């Protein structure tokens, strides 16, 4: 713990200077050893879930959980956490004369989250009885909501 | 701001109300019917709260007509106070010992010889805790008068 | 004697003790403004400054604030102690006095409490309900509202259970039509900046002020923001430079949702305060366990805070110390018989302490333990004392 | 100006994930406010030293720290070190009157927030009131009479 | 052997008894120290000849 | 650069958690060289660029 | 203890898994050491008897 974060330091001290998506996709301190003494494994007897299908509800479920408790440095997930994935076509991008930057800002402007506020504000004007929270577009949940995009 | 054609001017104030407000809304503090605000300190103990009684008072000489200061939530007194409650009872158990020493020696020395040796172990266990690194706290001196 | 009234009498942790100070924690329907929260706490301040002027001396009130605008919390402290003598002066007899006057207020929950000797376990549970199954807020709710109603209908080991998050309030709702919008001429980033910015503000810029730095803030006006239909104002400035009015092209409507989600161990749950029947820890959460059983498919429990200290023994301590002095008696009389003499009146002041201590009401805590284990220590020395010359 | 379905998802749920690869814990809670503010309260299990721990979540806090909004980096985190009892409350008023509600909460931000909480045992001091900020409060008639956006 | 084995609750409650665990037993092997050194020495200097 | 190795642009919920969304390319349109002289743009006068 | 202290951690997921979920140990270094020290516990006990 004493040198741990003697990396930290200089780490944050470098990571205003990398690339932006370095920085989304983030930088780790993981202190740890080089050995993983113990690797454990989720299958499914009947099939009825797929390769890709297994590590997700051991990412969802199990890769936060487990890894909160001590004598756990760093886990490697031999797969992945599910994403939604969006395989654009440059074909049909063609065919409609749209560029892969209209789709990102599409997706960027229709799926992102929203400052609201309240009726019935912080500062009020002498007299108001109703304070209610506001609520605009949210996140959006799965394949059919992304289907319908702008 | 915006520029109209016939040399007309329209800036920020025109459109709105410009005044050095509050950064949040939320919170309102009224003390005793009297607006009023205040800070409360987050967990030393009595070297924590006296050293912000004397972090506090070189605030005072520079403060505007009008402002006065009151402690109106203070736990650090409750526990001043009832160590040296037991400090006083502890001072009392040695009168009412000496009391029956002399009631059954029947001689000043003689019971003297047991009356020393109460405070001697009492300052020699207060040694001892420093040698621990125990603290004078609400638990320990009712140990001392056990 | 000593066995029976011993097993008999109900243990606690710590005495409660007058720390010259309380509070009041002021709790509102869901939907008040701060204006009507200030006007509960008003009559807070006159029952503590303009009720009983005996043991009152100053009752700091904030509106808004206490544990996270319909929420308050009153602090106060009490005068010198010897200006407040006996029980009927006293932080019990004063918050029961306070709390018993303080129900009877429509339209609030608002009661008086002492501040407990340690801050981490206070009253002996704290259970969570946790979405284990990702069911969702509104599932959630359904499956602790069927824990909550099965819970205070076995009164026979526990009542007055609660939840400690709050529950639902009704939500203004929006859909900006992204159609009508980029057709009207309007971007959704103009939109969605004039809608956060005219309700809830914007931290832009900061400026200096009597040599030190502080903040800017665009609001709205407040007479702008506290109205339904004042949502169709705050035209936009688009294509052909034209105004647009959100009721052109916003939808808008009331809906449900949660304002104190709770989380647990990084998933969606809700914790539950209450305490066992005047039975032990150990049954009322036996009983817990057994009714969260109860529940819908992809719910869990878990145990937390003010009862985790426990779930993981002082005969354990004493038995093997007993037979500890035992040894150290053999080697001192050198003999096996002798040494039990001297422990044989280890219920012989025992029996004392357990009188004096169901006499006056008390109870069995850590300072009746460490009193009872300086009495077995003067009884040995006593023992001791009298068996050595015998031999 | 958020809703509890917004931070719990918009920087709690980014939170939650990425605490994670840290020695000895107990247990992480969560709230979600109306007003935004978020709070996890991470604990210590009895025996971890209050300096150890408190760089153990703020690496992954940093970690974290690109990942939350844009307005949530400008008003910022904090890891806040200490216990949940404010022992002792100070209050500030003006005897006289020439100082109102919001007029007493500035010179005690500007003058003593800062000077008292450099001093040890205080772990995080909460204000009642608040520090002076400029207001604009803006006319949306006014910004339509003059055809001007916010 | 009776005042020591406190010192061993574990737990956020055991700790309070640590301090008597400690305190007491000091006291103890203090004043044994004393009737040991002290208060032999001042009955022999402290006491009339009866 | 989104067409080959994707872009990580936003984040959605699932099923009460944030999971990532990825803008990438269909796999049948970047294993080839040739492949590159497809993905037109769009530029100034509206125009589509390969 | 860190490894113990996995296979109760995930003792509580296993409740609520979906139908079909099974959980295996392909690679495991915890029962080696665990087996070594008992095997050289049972020749400190075949010491005392020899």
């Amino acid at each position: 713990d004493i040198a741990q974060v003697q990396v930290q330091n200089k780490l944050q001290l470098a990571m205003p200077l990398l690339p932006q998506e370095v920085q989304q996709q983030g930088v780790s301190v993981e202190k740890s050893s080089s050995s993983f003494l113990m690797v454990v494994g989720v299958i499914n007897t009947d099939g009825t879930m797929t390769q890709e299908d297994i590590s997700d509800y051991v990412a969802a479920n199990m890769k936060d959980a487990i890894s909160r408790t001590s004598g756990v440095g760093d886990v490697q997930l031999f797969g992945s956490q599910y994403a939604m994935r969006i395989w654009m076509n440059p074909n049909e991008l063609n065919k409609f004369q749209l560029t892969p930057v209209d789709v990102i800002t599409a997706i960027k402007a229709q799926n992102a989250q929203v400052a609201a506020g309240q009726l019935g504000g912080t500062p009020p004007v002498k007299g108001q009885q109703l304070n209610a929270s506001i609520i605009a577009q949210t996140r959006l949940t799965s394949t059919e909501e992304f289907g319908k995009i702008l | 701001l915006k520029v109209n054609q016939d040399g007309s001017r329209v800036l920020l104030r025109d459109v709105a109300k410009i005044e050095l407000g509050g950064e949040n809304y939320d919170i309102i503090a009224e003390f005793n019917g009297q607006p009023a605000s205040g800070l409360g300190i987050k967990l030393n103990a009595l070297d924590t709260a006296a050293a912000i009684r004397a972090e506090l008072a070189k605030m005072e000489p520079f403060f505007p007509s009008g402002l006065k200061i009151v402690y109106p939530y203070d736990t650090t007194p409750f526990v001043k106070i009832s160590i040296h409650e037991v400090v006083k009872t502890l001072v009392e158990a040695i009168i009412l010992v000496f009391l029956v020493m002399y009631l059954f020696l029947q001689n000043f020395r003689a019971t003297l010889i047991p009356t020393i040796a109460v405070p001697v172990v009492l300052l020699g266990t207060f040694a001892v805790l420093a040698a621990f690194g125990f603290s004078i706290n609400t638990l320990t001196m009712f140990g001392m008068v056990l | 004697g000593m066995a029976y009234l011993f097993v008999r009498l109900p243990s606690s942790f710590l005495p409660d003790e007058d720390q010259g100070v309380f509070m009041t924690m002021v709790q509102l329907p869901a939907g008040a403004t701060q204006e009507r929260t200030q006007k509960v706490l008003n009559e807070v301040t006159h029952y503590y400054l303009t009720k009983e002027k005996n043991n009152v001396e100053s009752v700091f009130a904030v509106n808004g604030f206490g544990f996270a605008q319909n929420t308050g919390i009153a602090f106060v402290s009490l005068k010198d102690w010897a200006d407040r003598p006996g029980e009927e002066n006293k932080v019990e007899a004063i918050t029961m006095r306070a709390t018993r006057a303080f129900s009877q207020i429509k339209d609030a929950m608002v009661f008086a409490f002492n501040l407990p000797a340690i801050v981490e376990l206070g009253t002996a549970f704290d259970f969570e309900l946790i979405d284990q199954a990702g069911l969702g807020h509104e599932k959630l709710t359904q499956a602790r509202n069927q824990l909550l109603a099965e819970a205070a209908k076995h009164p026979d080991m526990l009542t007055s259970v609660r939840p400690n998050g709050l529950e639902d309030t009704p939500q203004f709702k929006i859909d900006i039509d992204q159609e009508k919008a980029q057709a009207l001429g309007v971007s959704i980033n103009d939109i969605n900046t004039t809608l956060g910015a005219a309700w809830g503000g914007s931290y832009v810029n900061d400026f200096i002020d009597r040599g030190r730095v502080k903040k800017v803030y665009v609001m709205s006006e407040a007479k702008y923001r506290m109205l339904p239909d004042d949502i169709g104002d705050w035209y936009v400035r688009a294509a052909d430079g034209q105004m647009v009015p959100f009721s052109a092209f916003s939808s808008s409507r009331w809906e449900y949702g949660s304002p104190r989600l709770e989380r647990y161990n990084g998933l969606p749950s809700m914790e539950i305060l209450g305490q066992a029947a005047p039975k032990s820890t150990g049954e009322a959460m036996e009983l817990m366990e057994q009714l969260a059983s109860k529940l819908p498919t992809g719910v869990g429990y878990d145990w937390t805070g003010m009862s985790y200290q426990e779930r993981l023994q002082a005969p354990s301590l004493y038995a093997i110390s007993l037979i500890v002095v035992f040894l150290c008696l053999a080697a001192l009389y050198e003999s096996w018989s002798i040494p039990f003499s001297v422990m044989l009146v280890v219920p012989l002041g025992v029996i004392g302490a357990l009188l004096a201590a169901t006499f006056r009401g008390l109870t069995n805590d850590v300072y009746f333990q460490v009193g009872l284990l300086t009495t077995i220590g003067l009884s040995a020395k006593n023992a001791i004392l009298i068996v050595e010359f015998a031999k | 100006g958020a809703d509890a379905k917004t931070v719990q998802d918009t920087v709690t749920q980014v939170i939650e994930q990425n605490m994670n690869g840290i020695d000895n814990l107990m247990y992480m809670s969560s709230n979600s406010d109306s007003t935004g503010t978020v709070q996890i309260t991470l604990t210590f299990e009895s025996g971890t030293d209050a300096d150890i721990a408190q760089v153990q979540v703020q690496n992954k806090l940093q970690l974290a720290m690109p990942l939350l909004p844009q307005e949530v980096q400008q008003q910022g985190v904090s890891v806040e070190k200490s216990s949940s009892s404010f022992l002792m409350v100070v209050g500030v008023i003006n005897t006289d009157g020439t100082m109102t509600q919001e007029d007493i909460s500035d010179y005690v931000a500007a003058n003593m927030k800062d000077a008292i909480s450099r001093t040890s045992g205080v772990g995080d001091v909460q204000l009642f009131g608040s520090q002076y900020a400029m207001r604009i409060w803006m006319n949306p008639n006014e910004l339509n009479k003059f055809q001007l956006t916010p | 052997a009776v005042f020591v084995p406190m010192a061993f609750f574990g737990g956020s409650t055991g700790a309070i008894y640590r301090q008597f665990s400690i305190t007491i037993v000091s006291a103890m092997a203090l004043s044994v120290l004393v009737a040991l050194i002290l208060t032999p020495a001042l009955c022999a200097t402290m006491l009339k000849p009866i």
